[PDB]
């Protein structure tokens, strides 16, 4: 999760983030565990739930990419891979 | 060349607009001031911004959109806010009293007054264009100026220009929330005109879209700013294929051949796939083949209506990003084979395909998750019927004791039209009726 | 000394046309800014057929490419090979086709044909004797099935006596990707049958199945489709170019493949396609050649030569080669297949050889087959054309335009008429 | 490839797939966290964990399970603890109050409102498998959701998956020492829709656990965690035909064959051998031969039922680790010699076999020692006619006095249900009767 | 010259040939490379046999191995000799036949042997002049026998003057592994008995037996067992590819062996077999080789010859040695044996020498009986299939799959017919 997008990645609520007026702000004993547990943590207007966990950084785009390792068509077609042996060291 | 006018009507028009814009700034790399950046190279080979925007000589961009509203406390917050540069100050127009609610004063009293002065922005805007491709309408049915002056903007431009495309993009009443007492009147009313001079009006309603925002998005407090983002997101990927250049482009006037049959058969559904939080983006494998059978599920619907009640007609698939041509046509012929979807049997070729090469943008800090490809489908139902023979029943229960019929008919309109409406209706489901039907 | 002039209609067609011109300047060994970069004479022997000179010894192709939406001219022009063409060679309107027979045929073909005859007859008396007309397009579309018959039959009624060449990539079953298909493919071919010495017909199923099962591809991209359309593209014309023991033109294909008026419909082929981890087990032998050419996967269109009888078979090899492995192979296979060629024509086959392989191979071959299997094609799109008809569906885009009902049943009755021949010669004994 | 989804249904079903996934991630290599480890072997080129874990781009595994049970104070555990990362967000479903024993409640009133949901999530991970085996339901005969549920989610999961294997896990309940009180209602209810729903149902029970725990292990006070930790050392071998290769394999669809002799006996018993404390084993080392006698001790037997009761049908023996298929034959020949062991005379080939190369792994804090070869024996035996003679003799005290029904009867199902169920299992044990007899 | 095309059926099967064409790549001389390095010119003489020429002299066997699970492939792909083999020719189900004669041949081989005979008829039709088809396959499994009746049907009825050998792995008494296996093996012989030329018998009673006895093993693995086989099978075909003071190939064998239509079972046997221990002090001879030859413990199946008499017997031997020294021990085993051959044909005995041995043994041999001694196997096979189907035990599975009740009683008349045909010709 570090390393996918190093760039920051983004970490879950903590004490320091919270700001006045915030629907998370508490009155009390106050941790960091509470804001990362699903059941205490509460939504705010306009937002998706908060993560509990870290997520890979801002400009990482999620799914499953595949690269292809042919040559293609071009390759396919313009050359014919003849076997060349490989000759050993003479012991 | 080819390029289009977006016109903004209604208070939800109007809010639209603004999220609509901002994804088309972001999208083109164009910044609030309405310039390119500074810290940029010379580069090369950068004219896709010609279809939305208009460049001055000095570098800057005018959008080519009219914000058009009858009253200005939403207008206002435009020419303040922070885009308060971007817009031409003649492309906002205000009213002085909003409409109330009402039909008749949307058309008959009010929106008369101002007319002269809409139409005026459109020839100007349209006289810069070297070759034009359609109109962009954005309104809502229960509305007042969403229903009324969209009447007669709409009939007073069929005139004027002959055969050029134009489309609504309108905000359906909702089968159970409502926030109008009087919104079964303005909706019937405004679907009699609606009819005749709409080349395709694509159907949308905020039950919906509630319900995709709780279950997708996990937001359980959902606010308009979130659904504006939705709806913008199918806006740009209709129109993807004529900026940017991809390996199968559709045309605004493609698929104008390839979802209406009958000429008085023009509403489509419209579905965007995949919406997804960035919770869920981080486990799930998002291939061709799930984002395609994603629209044809009932939830992801964005009009409360249930497909498997009628027949789909045929659908329009519209691609971005990194999509192999195959991955497409493997999953196609996989939905064909499922006895659960069904189609009509005078329609065997139902799909279209259209693929694009840049890849779907978003909002930072946003609520969509960062995915390089997805799909915008414009499939067309015989299960609207549903839709509107629920309105109907609310429109014949309210009129049959003959409320909140003096406000219409007090400035102006007959009593005969509400009756005339009313009929025109009941030849439209009829009309469904017909071609449902199996040879 | 015989001139092939090519034309471009539609994306299909465009798209196509610029890798068949991509492929033929790598043969013939042209840069992309138009130069020569070449390592032999038989490479400037016979180069007229498709290029023409131009000050300080520059090539430049003999192609029109005309659109009714400038997109993907601008997509072609600014691609690898997109500076050779001609600026004035690209002729243009404003407004699209939408798909639409009518619009392609009709309304917008009425106002640019004027050009694109003016540009392509500017090109066709710049020849010394003209050999023919080539055009690449797609049957389902609107700009190249609508417009393109249109240029078939002005070209057909201003020269009579030439050879006319078209590549149609014909629509689908299952991969069908417009509404409106079997609408433009019937309105198409009814206009095909009689206006075109030979059509060649290439299917995007058949495409991608050699893309998936024989040459095992991960991403199988137009581009790559494309190239084997052009493979073919290519090979079929190779004896006008460069010399062998058995030479074999385009009126000699024609000559001694189509019996009657109107069976000119033929499905192509390629031979030496094998996948890049298996190139190493096999040997570039004419047995093996002969037996991938007659294997069935490598037909490039969707139609079983196994549910209809063959009436001719031509066949173009490349690389020296004996002559007894040629003409004994295919004795052989005459002797072997008894039951699926015709009785009433005896030597159902037809060779030529030339000297000169393609770039980096040993030996290769084009396959022409001229079937009774292509009847189920045409069935296939005269029964999806039927449904769509006895309800009247798709109509008012066109009829709104100019276009009677009467002409959709005219046209239906001269396909059915076409596959009603096609029975009729299957089902023929002494 | 090769691969299954498994299903945990109930509060048994989940707090054993705790003790199964902990077990499998730890075999395959994959961390808690989803991802495979630093320092990893470059270019390995392992498909071993695509059997039970599904790859992503980003680099994570997630497994192709589904956790289900009406109340959120089971599930919410693994939400929280230190195995969040790993499921998906959705995989884990959550209704809102149980069942209370009922299995009325579970199949008529609160089962009904989450079926929709929780077969939705079968179909979109069933799309990912190219090719499919089958299914892996872990339920118990006690509870009202692990009666009720299970009964309709195989009965909707057969009529749309038609010929896909299920086998059930179930922990059949203990003859002596038992929590509930309608305990005997609930299973006579729960078998019911399982003659003719179930491919294979695996029979287990607690009691037996216990005194293997007790003596083998010299425990003194086992607890849940040891009892699944067992449990998930069978299920672990069953499947490890799939992932790794070996001398002989066994496929899901052999087996299944290969041990139900009429459609309506499909209740093997498993037996594992050897299951030995940590500290015995350093000076001692086992062979083939010694661990099949272990399998056919009724001390070691898993079920409390005594085998020298009744007669063999057939025998299914699996064995795992440095074992030579002559060793094997050499056990088997000793087998049939003795007198004790009875099989049935129309059945001579009376055994199974199965050899695979991996030996099984252990888990840090576990009770198990390093073994190099263990062996599990499935076998299908006449003497579990002693194990519903008894279950039925409960059945009808309860029900002679009409107790505990009126319960049962005012949540949907009416009075014929529980006689209609009784006359099944009469003739059930009949069955064995003319079977068993030597013809 | 005269081609054999090898088929895989089966995991048993595909793990046989894989052995086998290690076996001859050693015996010919062919790294796993593809190439060709070896010291005697005279092994390039007969090549093309199994072996086809590609460009850059590599050699490609001629086999094609089928199944319906793709692990067996993966398996052998990645084994020691795994990358000689073409890559198209693996082709592979995705589901599992779980031991069911029905969905073997009805319901799944339906839609994979049109791709196997295409390319099968690719292979076949390469070739110059074809001898014929060699299918490795045992009597227990769905996977193995009844897709391997189904394939022998289909080549059989195909090519119809050719020669087929299918190598088949018989069910033994005590090793069972399978509770249908019974049933599948006389499924198996009701389509083998009619549609094989020759069907060789192979006990894993006899292996385990020799493996524990003659070779002196503590861990007899399956691997020496086909190493075993693959000795056997390399030594019957022996005469197509060296040369040899008298030679005897397919045919030659087939007609001399077979008395009449329906009796092609053999019972296989190598003579030169030798515990691991001492090899320096001692070499062979004919009268030694041939005693360890007809050596009844050294027999590959569990018939006891000695219950039953010789119809005929095969001898074929490798190395340098005279051929007086060979007709002079099956004469006087022959007089010796009085009661154990038959009384109406004389000479029972056919004898064959090739020139050149396998690799590292000075003399070899290779044993072939067609004995009266297997229908006790077929006995003992007849009687469990009875014992299940009087009660119909395990039935329902194969006969809810489209397959009806009457097949079974046909077959089970084939076997009674066929094993009072042994008792025919072994009393006259
Ligand atoms: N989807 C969506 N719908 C909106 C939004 N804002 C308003 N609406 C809809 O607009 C409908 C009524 O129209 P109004 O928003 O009151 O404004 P109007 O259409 O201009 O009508 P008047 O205010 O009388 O001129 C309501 O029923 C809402 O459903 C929005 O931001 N998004
Ligand atoms: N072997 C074993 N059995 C268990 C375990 N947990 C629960 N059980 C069994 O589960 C039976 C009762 O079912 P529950 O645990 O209540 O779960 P349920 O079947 O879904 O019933 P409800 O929770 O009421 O919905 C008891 O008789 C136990 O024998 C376990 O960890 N191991
Ligand atoms: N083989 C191939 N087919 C193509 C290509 N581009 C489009 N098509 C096919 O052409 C059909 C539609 O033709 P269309 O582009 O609408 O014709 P046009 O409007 O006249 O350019 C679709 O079914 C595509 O499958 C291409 O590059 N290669
Ligand atoms: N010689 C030998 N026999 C084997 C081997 N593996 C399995 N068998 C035998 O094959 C029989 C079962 O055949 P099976 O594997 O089910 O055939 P399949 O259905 O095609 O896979 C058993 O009785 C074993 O004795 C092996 O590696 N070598
Ligand atoms: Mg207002
Ligand atoms: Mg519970």
């Amino acid at each position: 999760t570090v390393s996918q997008v190093c760039p920051p990645p983004r970490r879950p609520l903590t004490v320091a983030d919270i700001r006045s007026g915030m629907e998370n702000e508490r009155l009390g004993v106050v941790r960091d565990s509470m804001f990362q547990n699903p059941l205490i943590v509460k939504a705010e207007l306009g937002k998706p739930r908060e993560r509990s966990y870290s997520l890979p950084g801002i400009n990482f785009n999620y799914g499953l990419y595949i690269r292809g390792l042919d040559g293609g068509v071009p390759e396919a077609i313009g050359r014919w891979n003849v076997f060349k042996q490989q000759p050993t060291c003479p012991h | 060349m080819r390029e289009c006018i977006s016109i903004h009507v209604g208070q939800a028009g109007v809010q639209i607009g603004n999220a609509c814009w901002e994804l088309y700034c972001l999208e083109h790399g164009i910044q609030p001031d309405g310039q390119m950046p500074s810290d940029k190279t010379i580069g090369g080979g950068d004219d896709s911004f010609n279809t939305f925007f208009s460049e001055t000589g000095a570098g800057k961009h005018v959008p080519r959109a009219v914000f058009v509203d009858l009253e200005p406390t939403v207008i206002d917050e435009v020419r303040t806010g922070t885009y308060r540069q971007l817009f031409h100050p003649e492309q906002l127009i205000t009213g002085k009293e909003d409409a109330a609610n009402n039909y008749a004063r949307g058309h008959y009293t009010i929106g008369k007054e101002i007319i002269d002065l809409v139409l005026d922005r459109i020839r100007k805007l349209a006289d810069q264009c070297t070759g034009l491709q359609g109109f962009l309408v954005f309104h809502s049915f229960g509305g007042g100026t969403g229903s009324g002056f969209t009447s007669l903007l709409m009939e007073r431009l069929s005139v004027d220009y002959g055969k050029k495309s134009k489309l609504e993009f309108s905000i359906y009443p909702a089968p159970q929330v409502s926030t109008a007492v009087v919104e079964p009147y303005n909706s019937i009313l405004t679907t009699h005109t609606t009819l005749e001079h709409s080349d395709c009006a694509f159907m949308v309603d905020n039950e919906a879209i509630y319900d995709i925002c709780r279950r997708n998005l996990d937001i359980e407090r959902p606010t308009y700013t979130n659904l504006n983002r939705l709806i913008g997101q199918i806006v740009s990927s209709i129109t993807a294929s004529l900026r940017f250049d991809g390996a199968l482009n559709v045309d605004l006037t493609e698929f104008q051949t390839n979802l209406v049959p009958y000429p008085r058969i023009h509403f489509p559904l419209a579905t965007y796939a995949p919406v997804i939080s960035a919770e869920k983006a981080y486990h799930e494998q998002l291939s061709v083949a799930e984002i395609t059978n994603a629209c044809f599920e009932p939830a992801n619907q964005m009009v409360k209506c249930d497909p498997r009640h009628g027949k789909y007609m045929a659908c329009c698939l519209l691609y971005r990003g990194d999509v192999v041509p195959k991955d497409v046509n493997a999953a196609i012929a996989t939905i064909k084979t499922k006895r659960t979807i069904q189609f009509v049997d005078w329609c065997p070729t139902g799909f279209k395909v259209g693929i694009n090469y840049q890849p779907p943008t978003v909002v930072p800090g946003g609520d969509l998750a960062k995915v390089q490809r997805a799909v915008c489908m414009l499939s067309n139902t015989t299960a609207i019927a549903e839709a509107w023979a629920r309105l109907d029943h609310k429109f014949d229960l309210m009129y049959a004791k003959r409320a909140f019929v003096h406000w219409y008919v007090g400035e102006g309109m007959e009593e005969g039209e509400f009756s005339e409406a009313r009929e025109d209706m009941a030849a439209l489901e009829k009309d469904y009726e017909e071609v449902g039907v199996d040879s | 000394m015989r001139e092939i002039v090519h034309l471009q209609a539609g994306q299909c067609g465009n798209q196509i046309g610029a890798k068949f011109w991509e492929v033929i300047s790598d043969e013939h060994g042209i840069d992309p800014t138009g130069t020569y970069h070449g390592d032999s004479d038989l490479q400037l022997e016979r180069i007229n057929v498709y290029y023409n000179e131009a000050t300080g010894g520059k090539y430049v192709p003999r192609a029109v490419l005309v659109d009714l939406e400038p997109g993907t001219m601008d997509s072609v022009r600014s691609g690898p090979f997109g500076q050779i063409f001609r600026p004035d060679n690209f002729v243009f309107g404003q407004s699209g086709a939408g798909n639409n027979w009518a619009k392609g045929h009709y309304t917008e073909g009425a106002e640019l044909v004027d050009s694109v005859l003016d540009v392509v007859r500017k090109e066709a008396e710049s020849c010394d004797c003209l050999q023919g007309f080539q055009l690449t397009h797609s049957l389902g579309g609107g700009t190249g099935s609508g417009m393109g018959t249109l240029l078939i039959s002005k070209i057909r009624e201003e020269y009579p006596d030439r050879i006319m060449n078209t590549f149609s990539v014909v629509p689908s079953p299952k991969v069908s990707d417009t509404v409106v298909e079997p609408y433009n493919a019937t309105l198409s071919v009814h206009q095909l049958v009689e206006n075109t010495d030979e059509t060649y017909c290439i299917d995007n199923e058949a495409l991608y199945d050699i893309c998936f099962r024989t040459l095992k591809l991960t991403t199988p991209t137009y581009g790559d489709l494309n190239h084997l359309v052009s493979a073919t593209m290519s090979g079929v014309t190779t004896c006008l170019r460069f010399p062998g023991q058995l030479n074999a033109d385009l009126r000699k294909l024609a000559v001694n493949m189509v019996p009657f008026p109107r069976l000119h419909f033929f499905m192509p082929g390629f031979a030496p396609l094998t996948s890049r981890g298996s190139q190493q087990y096999r040997a570039l032998t004419v047995p093996e050649l002969t037996q991938q050419m007659f294997d069935a996967k490598n037909m490039m269109a969707a139609c079983d030569p196994r549910h209809g009888r063959y009436l001719t078979v031509a066949a173009v090899f490349r690389g020296r080669m004996s002559m007894k492995e040629v003409d004994e192979q295919m004795l052989n296979v005459q002797n072997k297949n008894s039951s699926y060629f015709v009785e009433w024509i005896p030597n159902n086959v037809k060779t030529a050889v030339c000297d000169i392989p393609p770039r980096g191979l040993k030996m290769s071959a084009t396959f022409i087959g001229n079937s009774t299997a292509i009847q189920e094609l045409f069935k296939r799109i005269s029964e999806q054309f039927t449904a769509m008809f006895r309800r009247k569906a798709f109509l008012h885009w066109y009829t709104g335009e100019g276009m009677d009902e009467m002409e959709f049943t005219e046209a239906e009755s001269n396909m059915n008429d076409l596959v009603s021949e096609y029975q009729q010669y299957q089902d023929a004994t002494a």
